[PDB]
């Protein structure tokens, strides 16, 4: 058993979103100690409004509730810092002892310059036997995190080979993204050029490489 | 002569089979002297 | 919870006395109170429970009465192995406890007590204290009022009936610092005994020989 | 320090046992209860077994089996949940949650989590291949290995400062591969060196591979 | 701003659980509290040293005596082809007769039992410190003896049962000791720090009995009442309904018997006979009780119902206790109603397990006495019926017994009636327990008043007419040489004077059973339209007067009719006339010709010896053909009386 | 040593239609001693902390007596309440208060 | 014959830990209640605690001065009994006794119907702070103004003295006659103090020669006072 949370909201450098959280009348209508965690993606939660508008030490004036009827709803006030992690939802159930809330991502729009960072690197030179040696596309520090990678290599590409991690944001509040062309054999015994091309909002960020 | 025998009584007299119950008790509250 | 209270605190008698023992109780325990025996060196010895019954092997000359406030316990025929302290015990009500205890001796006539001083050897000035011990020996009863003439910071113990003479002994000590002994010249023994009519003192003073 | 870390377990097969050991430091650890909390990869958050204090009160959670034995003793500060035959594959990040005790109905801390991937493929050990310098830039490559997590710990000891670890790729034969960056000064690279000491505990293999820039 | 919700947030350590408790939806399913009187009862605010001042006021035991007792099974299991009767729906239909099976629903029964409702736990001042404010359907039994000075009032629920003994003593102090029966899962509530285990006495495996009040009622009371709990928890527990009922009534007999009732020492046994009095209308309604929505079979409630009746007319003459619930007025009129269903004067033919169980129906069904006077002709008709087919001057059987002393109350209860209606048949019960106490009969009970269960429970000599039974006759008919166990034999004798209070009275109506010579009669014998005084004087104004051939020292033996009840207006003036010896009779007869006639043997020394009333033909074959008439003893005269009037003596036979 | 039971304020007063979310706690926590606190419903602002401190064996046994009389009404989270409430009633030291 | 030898004595510093353990042998443990009762020096008798019967399933209970701090464990398929000792403070500086308390008048239940019958051989709780010291010997001389009709009754004094006993004598033993040894004293200073006496004429102030031995064992320490008047 769970709460039912909103999937995906979004908003703005200002007083853009309240998210809210609701439960069984026994779960959040019930008593006053609903509770809200914030989960940055790959990192332990810590505890953001125990209660219902009581904070604890060392969170800001924006975090705040809501004493509605049977929903909880997380208030984050009318300033807006880059903070595009999952909140979650969580009270007493007197059935369950502890029911967690689905889990949401706010999403904040502003500061939209990402121009993202490439880097390509040659097949290893340590590695030298046959069918080991895969290149390796590096992408990093770019916003809101939808690439779309692609390997022209020739006058027309190939993809025999296409691999690409999506997009996962961490410190810095950008995304950051691999692409590894899994494939030495079939063409890389003896060609001209390889290129790795990636696409951000329109450009023609890329990197060539075919050395030696 | 006969046999010693039981003297005649009379009939039972009929007990109210239709009562109040209410009446056969009292008033339902009590105190304990 | 309850208080026991036993009388008289000390009690002689010789052999072939009729003692009785009391115990007053705090509240109205009926009947709820035992008694014990203990011999000085040994563990107490069961005599009583419910006040007037008698555990197997008690003899006959044991026996008390009472119930309610007040509570007795009775000898006859004193036996020499009687000659211990008796306790009551109240069982009724928890926390349980026990009396203050009453000592039956031996008793005999007066006894005048043999009391001289003992200065305190310069074996002892050199370390940097000083002992004046007060002594008495072979006196009866029990009772005797030792006071050094303070116009406290003394001591004593007493020795128990001795089985031979049915006498007693004590040793007041004294104990003072040695920069307070040089002049302070009073250290007398005010022994005050009902077998004395007049109390002999044995004055002195820190006067060399 | 108020560190609460699990030690935690690898990978496990479907029908095996693992007792994930939840370690905690700093604070009084018998006046406060301890709990558990797993997270699905996707977006779950589920609850787990519910430790009293001094051991007085368990619970557990519906869909946790009810065989799931938690246990703990506070005077090696530690908190043991032994899970027992776990066949089924539905995996999560356990991690280790504090109640806040008092009369508040919620969790303080917080712990590291621990990774604990249940499949019928058996582990695949890595081979970290060197990549090229050739103004800044270094690169270290993962290469087939099955099951995460796998962390790139730089030159043991190059602090955190350009050091930047892209995410695992899904590739289609099943294994994962990571690849991992840091910016040193490209002033001068043949004054001192560096490598990349990976390790793989649910594999349990170590690899150094060092960076030589180029001719 | 009404009784609407409150939450009770419980820190359980390290988890802190909240639960809710709303006044407003609970109160009105399950009525019957307020919580605002439990609030401004529990003493919220109460600081912590009065709670212990509080703590330390109560008595608490040293311990609690484990004993695993098992309960019987009482109530059997439904006769299959009963017919369910509800207690509040009962019209003649229902019943077909007494070989009818029968059980009465327990849900109606109940209602009945526990009709009355009141505040069971006082705010007094041993009780309000340990349980709250109770206010059950209660049944109480309550009497007081030294003019209000001593108190018992026993208390009971369908599952729990409350004794309180209250004595105040010359200055004013009311030491207040309690008792508590009951399953250890059903008892009270208790308040503030107390817990039960702490004041329990006896616990078994379901039961327990608490003891509640303070150290210095405790110890007052501890001086004459020191209780044997241990066989006191045993039989309030092993024992079923009857069986303990009919204990207790035993005890309260033997307490009637010498002093007691007129003159109540403060014993062990008296206050420990009062609270199982209360234990036996306990047991009673507690095992009807215990039966889910069933039905109690009729017969086991005529056999508990019966002793229940019995032990509550034997406490208003003893203590004049106050008995009110326990009695349902469907089994009153069910049990009533079977009085039409059968014949009285036939009642002695019947089975002799009918005989018992109709007699059970007929305390039952009329427990006032005077509401129907005929109930006498059927215990009449089980006496005459036992006299015909028992063996003559032999004592009685456990189960005759049993049988008769379960209908001789309802002669008991019209004997304290001032006028009654049914004259005769009062005499011919009269007669009959008089022609049954023989020498061997007083002679077993004299036994049995040292050993035998049954025996010192009743006797026909109870009820009898003979007046020659002196402390000192009674004493020369003793069971053995007098030394096995001396004193039990002294002290039975002297006691079964004592149960001779058979019309002592506090009301001064003893006037039902003519003569100016009161206490020198030696016996009554009422026959058809004539009565016999026999008596050692000539003052009996009588319609004639014979003499027999008294002893050799001086105690004359006289007898005289009265025709028809109707004395004359002088007495005698002449010779008394002389009895006449007849030798002319034939020892084997044809018919009953001597039936209505009374036989009786007298001796010359220890004075009268027996008393033999002819009531058919099979007992007149066993009085001739049997070696009945010794006539080789000369001192041993037979004296026939008849009913013109006429006394002979039988000297021969042929 | 949580609170402290104090004696009653002659114009201090307590009526059950106020009163929501007692607080009772466990003897660990306070030495041994039963301490349940009584507040209001939060209304906010208004100066008001109405933190009651009461005799908590008295509290306890009230909760008790008032859940086993009305048994029959009594659910499965009134069920738990009442179990938990008698074993937290044993628990304590009646008697070891010195 | 019942016997109850009990063991586990010793000297614990204050505020320590100490367990004491009671032996029984003649009956069954289980069926009989157990208390404790200690007596200080000098002092009378006090009521300490209790283990219970097995009808009352072996639960405990202590007086208002020791309740919080001790503790009773019964073993019984092996007879044994211990009443561990925790925050020991100075006044529980006394001779604590096994004893087995039984029931007389059992139908009428556990009110009050309970004695003391069989006491144990009794263990020492000794709690004090101080440590093994020898004895600084001092000799009380025989002064000339006693003559007290003719006697001297020369002296020795033991002072300050924390192991616990001491034995002496007078002339290796021969002297004997006339000997009070007074019991110890614990001084203030946490040390005890006592001192022997034995009488002797005055007309032998000088011809015979009195030594006293103060042998004591517990600090292995031995001295031969020579006492000389002043
Ligand atoms: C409640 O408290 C008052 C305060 O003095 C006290 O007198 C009263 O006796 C207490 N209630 C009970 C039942 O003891
Ligand atoms: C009894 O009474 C009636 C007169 O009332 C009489 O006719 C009857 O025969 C009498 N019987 C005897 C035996 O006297
Ligand atoms: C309870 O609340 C009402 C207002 O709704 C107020 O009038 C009353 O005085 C209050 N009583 C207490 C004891 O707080
Ligand atoms: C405290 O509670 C524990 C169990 O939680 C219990 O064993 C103990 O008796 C209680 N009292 C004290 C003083 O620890």
């Amino acid at each position: 058993s769970v709460l039912t949370q909103p999937a995906s909201v979004s908003g703005s450098l200002g007083q853009s979103v309240t998210i809210s959280c609701t439960g069984t009348s026994s779960d959040v209508g019930g008593y006053d100690y609903v509770s809200w965690y914030q989960q940055h993606p790959g990192k332990n939660p810590k505890l953001m409004i125990f209660e219902v508008n009581n904070r604890p030490s060392g969170v800001s004036t924006r975090f705040s509730g809501s004493k509605s009827g049977n929903t909880a709803s997380l208030t984050i006030s009318g300033l807006q810092a880059e903070d595009e992690a999952d909140y979650y939802c969580n009270s007493y159930s007197t059935t369950t002892t502890w029911v967690f809330g689905g889990g949401t991502s706010l999403t904040v729009l502003g500061q939209p310059k990402a121009a993202p960072s490439v880097t390509l690197f040659p097949p290893s030179s340590e590695e030298l036997q046959a069918n080991k040696a895969t290149l390796v596309c590096l992408i990093s520090d770019f916003y809101p995190g939808a690439v779309t990678v692609a390997w022209k290599a020739d006058s027309s590409p190939v993809k025999a080979g296409v691999e690409t991690t999506t997009p996962s944001k961490q410190s810095n509040n950008k995304y950051a993204a691999s692409s590894y062309l899994s494939l030495t054999p079939e063409q890389w015994k003896s060609h001209r050029s390889y290129s790795c091309q990636v696409t951000h909002e329109g450009s023609t960020v890329e990197k060539t490489v075919a050395p030696t | 002569k006969p046999n010693v025998e039981v003297w005649p009584v009379d009939p039972p007299p009929p007990v109210n089979f239709n009562k109040t119950a209410e009446q056969e008790y009292g008033d339902k509250e009590v105190k304990l002297p | 919870d309850i208080q026991m209270t036993q009388s008289p605190s000390s009690l002689s008698a010789s052999l072939g006395d009729s003692v009785t023992i009391t115990c007053r109780a705090s509240q109205t325990m009926s009947n709820f109170l035992n008694w014990y025996q203990q011999k000085p060196g040994k563990a107490p010895k069961f005599l009583i429970y419910a006040a007037s019954r008698l555990q197997s092997g008690v003899p006959s000359r044991f026996s008390g009465s009472g119930s309610g406030t007040q509570f007795t316990l009775t000898i006859s025929n004193l036996q020499p192995e009687d000659f211990a302290t008796y306790y009551c015990q109240q069982s009724f009500l928890f926390p349980y406890t026990f009396g203050g205890g009453t000592k039956v001796e031996v008793e005999r006539t007066v006894a005048a007590p043999s009391v001289f001083i003992f200065p305190p050897s310069d074996e002892q000035l050199k370390s940097g204290t000083a002992s004046v011990v007060c002594l008495l020996n072979n006196f009866y009863p029990r009772e005797a009022k030792v006071q050094w003439k303070v116009d406290g910071n003394s001591q004593e113990s007493v020795t128990e009936q001795d089985s031979k003479d049915s006498t007693y002994s004590l040793s007041s000590t004294l104990t003072l610092s040695k920069a307070d002994y040089e002049k302070h010249k009073v250290y007398a023994c005010e022994v005050t005994h009902q077998g004395l009519s007049s109390p002999v003192t044995k004055s002195f003073n820190r006067g060399e020989c | 320090e108020v560190q609460l870390v699990e030690s935690g377990g690898g990978l496990v097969k479907p029908g095996g046992s693992l007792r994930l050991s939840c370690a905690a430091s700093g604070f009084t650890f018998s006046t406060y209860a301890m709990d558990w909390v797993r997270q699905a990869p996707g977006k779950g958050l589920e609850w787990v077994s519910l430790i009293s204090s001094r051991s007085s009160n368990i619970y557990y959670s519906d869909s946790v089996k009810g065989n799931f034995t938690i246990s703990r003793d506070n005077a090696k500060n530690s908190l043991f949940l032994q899970m027992n035959s776990l066949r089924a594959e539905d995996t999560a990040v356990y991690y280790c949650a504090r109640e806040a005790g008092g009369f508040h109905s919620h969790f303080d801390m917080w712990g590291q989590g621990t990774l604990v991937t249940v499949s019928s493929a058996s582990t695949k050990g890595p081979s970290v291949f060197p990549l090229a310098p050739s103004t800044a830039a270094l690169g270290c490559l993962v290469k087939d290995y099955f099951p995460e997590p796998v962390t790139v710990s730089w030159n043991s000891g190059a602090l955190t400062s350009g050091v930047h670890t892209f995410p695992a790729v899904l590739q289609s034969s099943g294994l994962y591969s990571l690849s991992s960056v840091v910016t040193v000064p490209s002033s001068s690279l043949g004054t001192q060196t560096y490598i990349c000491n990976v390790n793989h505990k649910p594999s349990n293999t170590k690899v150094d591979k060092k960076v030589e820039p180029k001719s | 701003a009404s009784l609407s919700e409150v939450k009770l947030h419980l820190d359980i350590e390290g988890h802190a659980s909240h639960y809710t408790i709303p006044w407003t939806e609970l109160m009105a399913k399950v009525p019957g509290l307020s919580p605002e009187a439990l609030w401004r009862e529990a003493n919220v605010t109460e600081d912590l040293a009065s709670m212990l001042n509080r703590y330390k006021l109560i008595y608490k035991t040293s311990g609690t005596l484990g004993i695993a007792l098992a309960e019987p099974v009482d109530i059997p299991a439904v006769s299959e082809g009963s017919m369910q009767v509800d207690a509040s729906k009962v019209h003649p239909g229902v019943i077909s007769g007494l070989n009818s099976p029968a059980c009465m629903l327990s849900a109606p029964l109940e209602k009945q039992l526990f009709y009355y409702i009141g505040t069971m736990l006082p705010n007094t001042r041993p009780h309000s410190y340990v349980f709250y404010q109770l206010r059950c359907h209660l049944s109480y039994v309550a009497l007081s003896i030294n003019g209000d000075k001593f108190q018992y009032t026993g208390a009971m629920t369908s599952k729990f049962l409350m004794g309180t003994y209250k004595r105040v003593t010359e200055k004013g102090d009311e030491h207040v000791l309690s008792l508590v029966f009951g399953k250890t899962k059903d008892l009270p509530d208790l308040r503030g720090p107390f817990s039960y285990p702490s004041l329990t006495s006896a616990q078994s495996g379901d039961y327990s009995l608490v003891i509640v009040t303070t150290f210095v009622h405790y110890a007052n009371f501890h001086n004459y009442f020191v209780p044997n709990l241990k066989d006191m928890f045993s039989r309030a527990v092993t024992m079923t309904a009857a069986s303990y009922a009919r204990y207790v009534l035993q005890k309260l007999v033997l307490l009637e018997m010498k002093g007691g009732c007129r003159e109540p020492e403060l014993d062990t046994e008296t206050l420990t006979t009062m609270f199982e009095v209360s234990v036996a209308f306990f047991k009673v309604g507690h095992a009807v009780g215990e039966t889910g929505n069933g039905c109690v079979d009729l017969r086991w409630l005529a056999k508990s119902f019966f002793e229940l009746t019995v032990l509550k007319d034997i406490i208003g003459i003893c203590y004049g206790a106050t008995v009110k619930g326990m009695q349902s007025y469907g089994l009153e009129r069910l049990a009533a109603m079977l009085m039409a269903t059968v014949k009285m004067e036939e009642l002695g033919h019947l089975t002799t397990e009918k005989q018992e169980y109709a007699l059970r129906l007929a305390t039952v069904g009329y427990p006032k006495a005077g509401v129907y006077s005929g109930l006498i002709g059927g215990a009449t008709s089980v006496l005459l019926s036992a006299y015909n087919r028992h063996p003559l001057f032999q004592p009685l059987h456990t189960v005759m017994r049993e049988t008769l002393f379960i209908g001789s109350h309802v002669v008991l209860r019209e004997l304290r009636l001032n006028v009654t209606t049914q004259g005769p048949n009062l005499a011919l019960y009269q007669l009959l327990s008089t022609a049954l106490c023989s020498a061997l009969e007083i002679g077993e009970v004299l036994r049995g008043l040292a050993l035998g269960t049954e025996s010192g429970l009743f006797s026909p000599c109870y009820l009898s007419l003979r007046f020659d039974l002196t402390r000192d006759k009674l004493l020369s008919m003793a069971p053995q040489e007098a030394t096995l166990d001396q004193a039990a034999v002294s002290n039975a004798v002297d006691g079964f004077l004592g149960r001779l209070s058979l019309e002592r009275e506090d009301r001064d109506a003893w006037h039902l059973p003519c003569v100016d010579r009161l206490d020198k009669v030696l016996m009554i014998i009422p026959l058809i339209n004539v009565t016999f005084i026999i008596s050692s004087d000539r003052e009996v104004r009588g319609s004639a007067l014979y003499e027999a051939s008294t002893t050799y020292l001086s105690s004359s033996l006289f007898l005289s009719p009265v025709i028809m009840n109707k004395c004359s207006q002088g007495a005698v003036a002449g010779e008394p006339r002389q009895i006449p010896k007849i030798q002319n009779f034939t020892r084997t007869q044809k018919s009953c010709i001597f039936c209505g006639f009374a036989l009786l043997s007298y001796d010359e020394k220890e004075g009268l010896e027996t008393t033999t009333y002819i009531t058919s033909q099979e007992v007149q074959n066993s009085i001739l053909s049997s070696n009945y008439f010794d006539f080789d003893n000369l001192h041993v005269h037979y004296l026939l009386l008849t009913t013109n009037g006429t006394v002979m003596e039988i000297a021969g036979l042929y | 040593p949580c609170c402290h039971v104090t004696q009653l304020a002659a114009q201090h007063l307590l009526a059950l239609e106020n009163i929501s979310d007692i607080y009772l706690v466990s003897n660990q926590t306070c030495d041994g001693f039963s301490l349940a606190s009584l507040n209001s419903p939060k209304n906010g602002s208004n100066q008001l902390v109405i933190s009651r401190c009461a005799n908590g064996l008295n509290v306890v046994s009230f909760f008790i007596s008032i859940l086993k009389r009305s048994s029959s009404a009594l659910t499965g989270h009134l069920r738990e309440l009442l179990t938990t409430l008698e074993t937290l009633y044993g628990s304590f030291s009646v008697e070891d208060l010195f």
